Parts: C-alpha cells; structure tokens; sequence
C-alpha cells in the first residue's frame, strides 16, 4: 500500500517523503539512457 | 435539506405529477405491463398496490369506488379493477406489481423499468434466477444442514 | 486529407525461417467523419486500450455513449477482418493494441448571439483509430514494491562520484 | 470574470485526463445464461427482454381486432393459445412461454 | 530416490505424448459440431488430435474459455485440454448450470490431485477415494503427527501452486505405460491395473500438473488458477487427509467458508 | 468435330502444329507460375487470358507464395479442341508441384516448401485469331480427385444468426 509504504521506506534511509513519489512522464522522456562514463 | 421526504419531485408541480402517476395507472390497468422511466415506476408501483387493496374492498363501498373514479382515467378500467384483479389476488396480501430494470431508454439514455401486475396474461419476463441447488457451494451448504439435523 | 492507417493493412513482411519466433498478426481499422468530438472520443478510446477485444466490446456494450455503439461496430468489423483476409484463427486472441481519435474535417456555422452579436459554431468531427495484434492482451505494469524502490535508491548512492575533482 | 491567462496544454491535459474523469471498467456484466447474449446484472437481458416484448406486441394487436374500438376492458381474465376468455394465435408456444 | 523419480516419470510422459503424435498424418481435418442453449448451430473445423475443446471455446468468443470446464463430446466429458478425435457434437459446461454435477465431480478430483501434490513435497500415495459432494469435502489417502501449524503450511503451498496456474495435462494411455511410469508405488501399481479390468480398452488415464503425475478416473478441471478458497482440513487415521475448497465462479465468504472448513473437520 | 477445330485453326493462323503445342503449352504454365512467385503482373498478362489472371491473382494478394516446378510425369497431353473468332484447346497435365503460401506477417497457411505433392490438371487454352497467343483461361476441377491439401488453421463457421 502506496502511503505506508512509502513511510517505511523514509524510515528506512533516512528521507522525506518527496523523492519516493513517481515522477512523470516527459521528466522520464528527458532523462539520459546512456551517459557518458568515466574512469 | 431533505431528510425523511417521501415522494420525488416528478412534473411541474405536485398535481402534474399526481397526474402522470394517474396515467401511469391507468396505463397498468390496461395493459398489465409498462415500460417506464425507473424513478416515477417505483411511485406508479405504490400507488398501484394502494389501488388494488382499495379495489379489494368491494364495488358497493363509496369511497372505493371514488378513488377508482379519479384514478381509472378511461372508465371501463374500473369494472375490470373490480372484477377481474381484485378477484386475482383475494388471496395474497401485498405480493402485487412485480418491478424490474430495462438495459436503459436509447435517446435520453434514462434508467428503464418494467411494470406488470403479478402473474397477468402476457409472456413471462425472463426473471433473474438464484443458482440452482445442484451447484458446489449450495450442495455444501445442504450437506452442512443435514449434519446440523441429524446432530439435532 | 491523408490516410496511413488505411495503408497500414497493405504491409508485405518477408518470411519467418522455421527457428524464429511466431510475429503475431497486427490488424489495423478506422472510422473516418464520425460525428462527435474528438476528446469524447478519446475517453472511450481510452477505457478500450490495453483490453482483449471481447473484454472492450462488453464494455461497450454497456457505456451508455452515442461514441461507444460506433467504436463497437469498428471492432466487430475489425474481428470480421481478422478472420477473413488477415488470417487470425481466433477471434478471441484479438486484444486491442492501439486506439486514439484525430480530428475530421469541421463544418463552420453561425451560432447567433443576443444583442447584434455572434459566435461562429464548429461542428465538430472525429477520426477513430484502432490497432489489434493476436495474442493474449500484455500484463499490465505490476505496482513496483518497497524493495524495488530501496534498490533504485541503492544504485542512485552507487552512481554517485566526486563531481569535479578529477 | 475573464481569464487572465491561457491554460497550458500540460496542465489542461492534467486537469482532463485525471481518474475522476476517466471512465471507470465496471464489472457488473455477466453472460445471459438462456440466450448467451451478455448482460449486467441487476438488468434484463436485453435481447430476451426484446423477444417477449414482440409477442406482446403481436398479442396486444390480436386483442385490439378482437375488441373492435377503443372503451371496452371486458370482465374475463384472458389467455393466449398459440395452435391448440381466449386469445387465438397461432405457430408453436415458444421455449418459455408455459 | 524423489529427485530422481520426478524427473523420470515427467520424461517418460514426454515420451509417450511423442509417441500420441507420432500416429497422425500432417494434420488430419474434422467437422465438430456445436449442441447448445447458446449460440448455435455453429460447426468448427479443428485438426483431430492437436485441437481442444479450449480452441473451439476460443473460437466462440473468451467467455466461454473463461467459464467452460469440462467439454460434453457425445454426451461423455472431455477435459477442455483434450484433443477432440473424430467428427462430434460439443456442449461446454460451467458451474452454474441447471446439471452441474459433472463439473463437480471434477473439480473434486483436481481438488483432490492438488491436495496429493502439496503431501508429496512438503516432507508414498495410495489413491484417491472417489467422495461425493454432500459428503462436505474432497479427501486424499496417504502411508507415511500434523499440527495446525502444519495444516496451515499445506495450505500456504496450495495457495502456491494455485498462483502458479498450471494447465492439467492429460493422457489416455496402455496400462503397460502406467505400470512402467509407477512401478515403485505398488498401490498405485494395484490402482491401475484394477482401472484396467474394469474397461475392454485398458486405455489408464493418466493427468499431470507441470512436475506432479497421477491417475485418476475422471476428468480434471484446466487449471489450477480456478480453486480460489482451498483449504487442508485436518488428517484421519493409511492416513486420510481432507480438504475443502471453493474455485472462482463461487466464493464462499468469510462466516460461511468457516462454516464449510467446520463441516470438513467433522 | 476436334479434327474440324483444328483444321480451321490451321486455316486461320496460319502456320500450325499440335506435335509441339503441348510442350509449349507445358513452358508456358510453368512461367506463368514463375511469374506468381515474383508478382510479375507485366509477364504473366503476355500469358494467361483476362479471364484467368483475375482469378489467379485476387485471392493471392499481400501473400507470399513460394512454387517451383520438378520432373513432369507421363508426356503433356492435348485432349479436345474446339472454336469474333476466339479458339479453345484443353491440355490434361501430370506433375510435381510445390506450394508454400505465405501471409502478409510471414507464417505459413497452406503447403510445406520443401515437400513436393503429385497434381492433376485439366487446364483450358485460347487465343485471339492478328497479335494474339496461346494463353490459360480456365480449370476444369474434374474428376474427382481426392480433395486438397488441408488447411492448417482451424476455422469456424457461425450458424443462423437471430
Ligand atoms: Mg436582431
Ligand atoms: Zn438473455
């Protein structure tokens, strides 16, 4: 269940709550597949 | 606000919808059977029942005979109210009108409703079933009841 | 005025070898100049997506909307068309892939407005658009768990490097 | 009252393809067990609703050319026979009417 | 040795199916008939010893697959995974039929074939016993004490085995075949041979679930997916362990299934 | 009366001989074939008659087939010949014939491709009699020959609808 679990998840590490809500779609679109590795 | 409130709010006013409940009736008698908008069924569905017990009373009571005046609109349907329903179900004691959906009405896509006096002329309504007794679970639960009998 | 999706059907693949997977059989079917809208349209399209087709036809069946009896009646002749020329044994194994609404071509009107004023009516057209493919209607996206997140988190603290220095 | 600004395409598409205004998957449908038709459930079946409605109809009409004009209603309870107070149809009695 | 054994006699199924298939021809054609309430009078051109019942449900629409269980083919039951040979007339039946007790049968029996499964793996199999539906359960005899907490895992494994969702494989086979495959346990050596006798054809039917074979005289529902309440009641001394269980299509409900799991216990 | 036939033929063409004919007639079912492959409608309209190629070319279409032709058995054979002015010969053929015809995805619906099947053909032929030729007009599926190959997929025929 979406709410507690994401509650234990923040208890877990450490965090608020924010970064474990899912981003959308275009923000998804946009992100790099393959960056450039280094070292 | 509108709490305990019998009656919905039909036509332009109370007499109007007093009035369409009457043709409804009216309609009922004639036929014994109605397709008809789902919410002013229900209202013709009490009526009805109120009617026929009326009805039930007897031709030589006046007020009976009254009632039948102001709600029989075509007038030979009195007659029939009388001696004919009446007679059907001196038996039974509120078992009259038999109500049920109608997939939905194809312009105005309105809640439908079918509306016969209870056994009547006309071909039978393919009625929803409960499940036969032959099937798992109810053969279970009669299995459980014969255990229970035998234990008492 | 242009028309793939009609095109679509007239695709030639080149032939499987025997050690190949299947390459199920993708079916594609219209509607042109359905009167409605065309965002009505899409809700319908929508509700219809991922399903098999007689899960979308049932549900048609009983969406009371003027749009639903029509999307029926192009899923019906897209099930005929499977049969018949495409080569789709079971009618059953038809899920819908794809559905979406474009815009038809609109007819400009004068709506008449109180005082000397007046809006110009546009009477509105869709396209409807349909996709079948054989084979079972795909899974669906399984909620990702607790875990699942935790893990990403731990890769996301891995990835991690010394930004700038070096 | 006037808008102040355009409303954007994003948040338009938000607004409008949210799951209050998605239409929602029901599960009411059941296959019609006489008929195989597929209906809801708490509803007639509407094809086996459609044929009992003809016979009605065809039954209502054979009672109007038996009862000349309109005002009459008469004092017998009546009945349908197909081939063997009356109604005279006519064919077989259909595999329901009983 | 049980590693071993499994293997053996899943591969020694294999071989046999091979050896079914070998005998026709490059698909051989056959017009089945449909006789039904519903939808008729439709006719399906199926290739005779591949082709299912399932596949002629197919063809009709995804509701009957989903509802059908057992395929009346000349008045006689077929599996809906059992080829269909020859030219004949199919009905296909639900639970909720006005005669069900054909399904019931065999649903009891798949009940029964899950329960032998679950025994075999969580730690020898006598039978089966052919138990009616009044009788309040479905029962399954095995020669090896089981607390709750062992009942409760049972029934975790049940559970199990139902979410994997393994289609009920089937075979009419020599009885040479059946005595081969099960020639350690004498029981069911025993079982086979008297399955033998009673038929002119000796003809053993022989039923699968991914891994886990065994014989049994009925037919079997297709999947496991349809038992949605199974439960492992309690063990009677041979000991005879129950079971009740309710698929898909009719669900219980809480006090109720308590009830019925009571009823079972007795 | 097919002696007559010829006769006119001879009369009309002019130059004619039915010693050779079969043979050339064999050739020319053969290219047809070989076109069918390749889609060439270009090459098979020199052959075949406006009767035939619709009905040789409708019903494969967005399908691939895959023909080819082996070792002709007995000699090809010419039976009765009869005659505006538009001839008609029929040929009776014996054969080795491959048949492999492939769907618009790729799949398979009719005959392996490897596997040769022996066939018997009652084909019709006719010609035009200033720049016409000797081209495939019908089939004649006598006699009774046992029936075709069967269809792979399984197939279902809806009954009366109410
Ligand atoms: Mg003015
Ligand atoms: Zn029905």
């Amino acid at each position: 269940e979406e709410g507690p679990m994401i509650e234990q998840l923040s208890k877990m590490f450490f965090t608020t709550k924010h970064r474990w809500y899912p981003h959308g779609r275009y923000h998804r679109c946009r992100k790099n597949l393959n960056p450039p590795k280094d070292r | 606000i509108s709490h305990g409130r019998v009656f919905r709010r039909m036509g332009l006013g109370p007499e109007s919808r007093i009035h369409l409940l009457r043709n409804l009736l009216t309609g009922l008698v004639r036929h014994e059977r109605i397709e008809a908008p789902w919410a002013r069924v229900d209202e013709m569905r009490g009526y009805a029942e109120k009617l026929i017990d009326y009805g039930k009373l007897g031709d030589t009571n006046e007020r009976a005979m009254r009632m039948a005046d102001f709600w029989l609109t075509e007038k030979d349907l009195i007659p029939k109210l009388f001696q004919v329903l009446a007679p059907r179900y001196k038996d039974q004691t509120g078992g009259y009108t038999r109500m049920l959906q109608i997939p939905n009405r194809s312009l105005d896509r309105a809640k439908m409703a079918v509306i016969e006096y209870k056994g009547n002329c006309l071909p039978p309504l393919p009625l929803p079933r409960r499940d036969s007794h032959l099937t798992l679970l109810n053969q279970l639960l009669q299995g459980l009841r014969q255990d229970l009998r035998q234990s008492q | 005025i242009s028309r793939k999706w009609e095109k679509k059907n007239k695709i030639v693949y080149p032939p499987q070898l025997p050690g190949e997977p299947r390459r199920p059989a993708e079916i594609y079917h219209c509607r042109r100049q359905i009167k409605y809208s065309k965002d009505k349209m899409w809700y319908l399209a929508k509700l219809i997506r991922g399903m098999s087709i007689d899960q979308a036809l049932a549900q048609l069946e009983f969406n009371d909307k003027k749009g639903a009896k029509i999307i029926k009646e192009v899923l019906l002749e897209a099930q005929d068309m499977a049969v018949r020329d495409h080569n789709v044994e079971f009618r059953s194994n038809l899920y819908i892939a794809e559905s979406t609404s474009g815009r038809g071509q609109c007819l400009k009107r004068i709506r008449y407005h109180g005082r000397g004023r007046f809006g110009i009516m546009e009477k509105v057209y869709c396209h409807y658009f349909v996709k079948l493919v054989e084979g079972p209607p795909p899974p669906p996206e399984p909620p990702k768990t607790a875990v699942a997140h935790a893990k990403e988190y731990i890769q996301q603290l891995r990835s991690r490097t010394i930004v700038h220095t070096l | 009252a006037a808008p102040k600004n355009r409303r954007t395409i994003e948040v338009n598409r938000c607004r409008r393809r949210n799951p209050q205004k998605l239409i929602k998957v029901k599960n009411n449908i059941d296959v019609c067990p006489e008929c195989g038709h597929l209906k809801q459930k708490h509803v007639l079946c509407a094809y086996c609703y459609e044929k009992v409605c003809k016979e009605t109809a065809e039954i209502r009409r054979q009672i109007g050319k038996q009862e000349g004009g309109p005002f009459k209603a008469p004092t017998i309870e009546t009945v349908v026979l197909y081939t063997g107070r009356i109604i005279e149809r006519d064919r077989k009695r259909p595999s329901w009417f009983t | 040795s049980p590693t071993e054994l499994t293997e053996m006699r899943n591969d020694l199924f294999n071989k046999e199916k091979a050896r079914q298939l070998s005998l026709t021809p490059r698909t051989e054609k056959i017009e089945v008939k449909h006789v039904g309430k519903t939808d008729p009078g439709t006719v399906f051109v199926m290739n005779k010893n591949i082709s299912t019942p399932y596949s002629c449900a197919m063809h009709l629409s995804e509701w009957y697959c989903r509802k059908s269980i057992l395929a009346l083919v000349d008045g006689q039951p077929w599996d809906m995974y059992k080829p269909l040979t020859k030219s004949c007339e199919i009905k296909f039946l639900t639970f909720k039929d006005c005669d069900p007790g054909e399904v019931n049968k065999a649903y009891w029996r798949s009940c029964a074939m899950m329960m032998g499964c679950v025994i075999e793996r969580a730690f020898n199999l006598v039978r089966a016993p052919e138990v009616p539906v009044i009788s309040g359960a479905f029962c399954y005899d095995v020669v090896l004490m089981p607390t709750k907490e062992n009942l409760r895992s049972f029934t975790k494994d049940a559970h199990a085995l139902i979410y994997k969702d393994l289609p009920f494989e089937t075979l009419e086979v020599e009885a040479k075949v059946a005595l081969e495959i099960f020639q350690h346990s004498k029981y069911k050596v025993d079982f086979i041979e008297e399955k033998a006798s009673q038929n002119p054809e000796r003809i053993v039917k022989l039923h699968r679930i991914g891994d886990f074979i065994d014989v049994s005289e009925g037919p079997l529902i297709p999947r496991t997916s349809i038992c949605f309440q199974y439960e492992v009641s309690a063990v009677h001394n041979i000991r005879r362990f129950q079971g009740v269980s309710l698929p898909v299509h009719l669900r219980a409900h809480f006090t109720i299934w308590d009830k019925l799991l009571e009823r079972s216990r007795k | 009366a097919s002696q007559v036939s010829i006769r006119r033929i001879k009369d009309y063409d002019a130059n004619f001989k039915i010693k050779d004919f079969p043979e050339k007639a064999k050739d020319i079912f053969i290219e047809a074939h070989l076109c069918l492959n390749n889609s060439d409608h270009d090459r098979l309209h020199t052959l075949v008659t406006e009767h035939c190629f619709p009905d040789m070319t409708w019903d494969i279409k967005y399908k691939t087939v895959r023909w080819s032709f082996v070792e002709s058995l007995e000699p090809s054979h010419v039976v009765q010949v009869r005659c505006n002015v538009y001839g008609q010969i029929t040929v009776r053929m014996h054969t080795r014939q491959t048949l492999a015809i492939y769907d618009r995805f790729g799949r398979l619906m009719y005959g392996q491709e490897d596997v040769p099947k022996d066939v018997l053909e009652y084909v019709v032929f006719e010609k035009q009699l200033p720049y016409g030729s000797w081209r495939m007009h019908t089939k004649i599926v006598p006699p009774w020959a046992p029936p075709k190959q069967p269809i792979l997929k399984t197939v279902m025929i809806p009954g009366p609808q109410l």
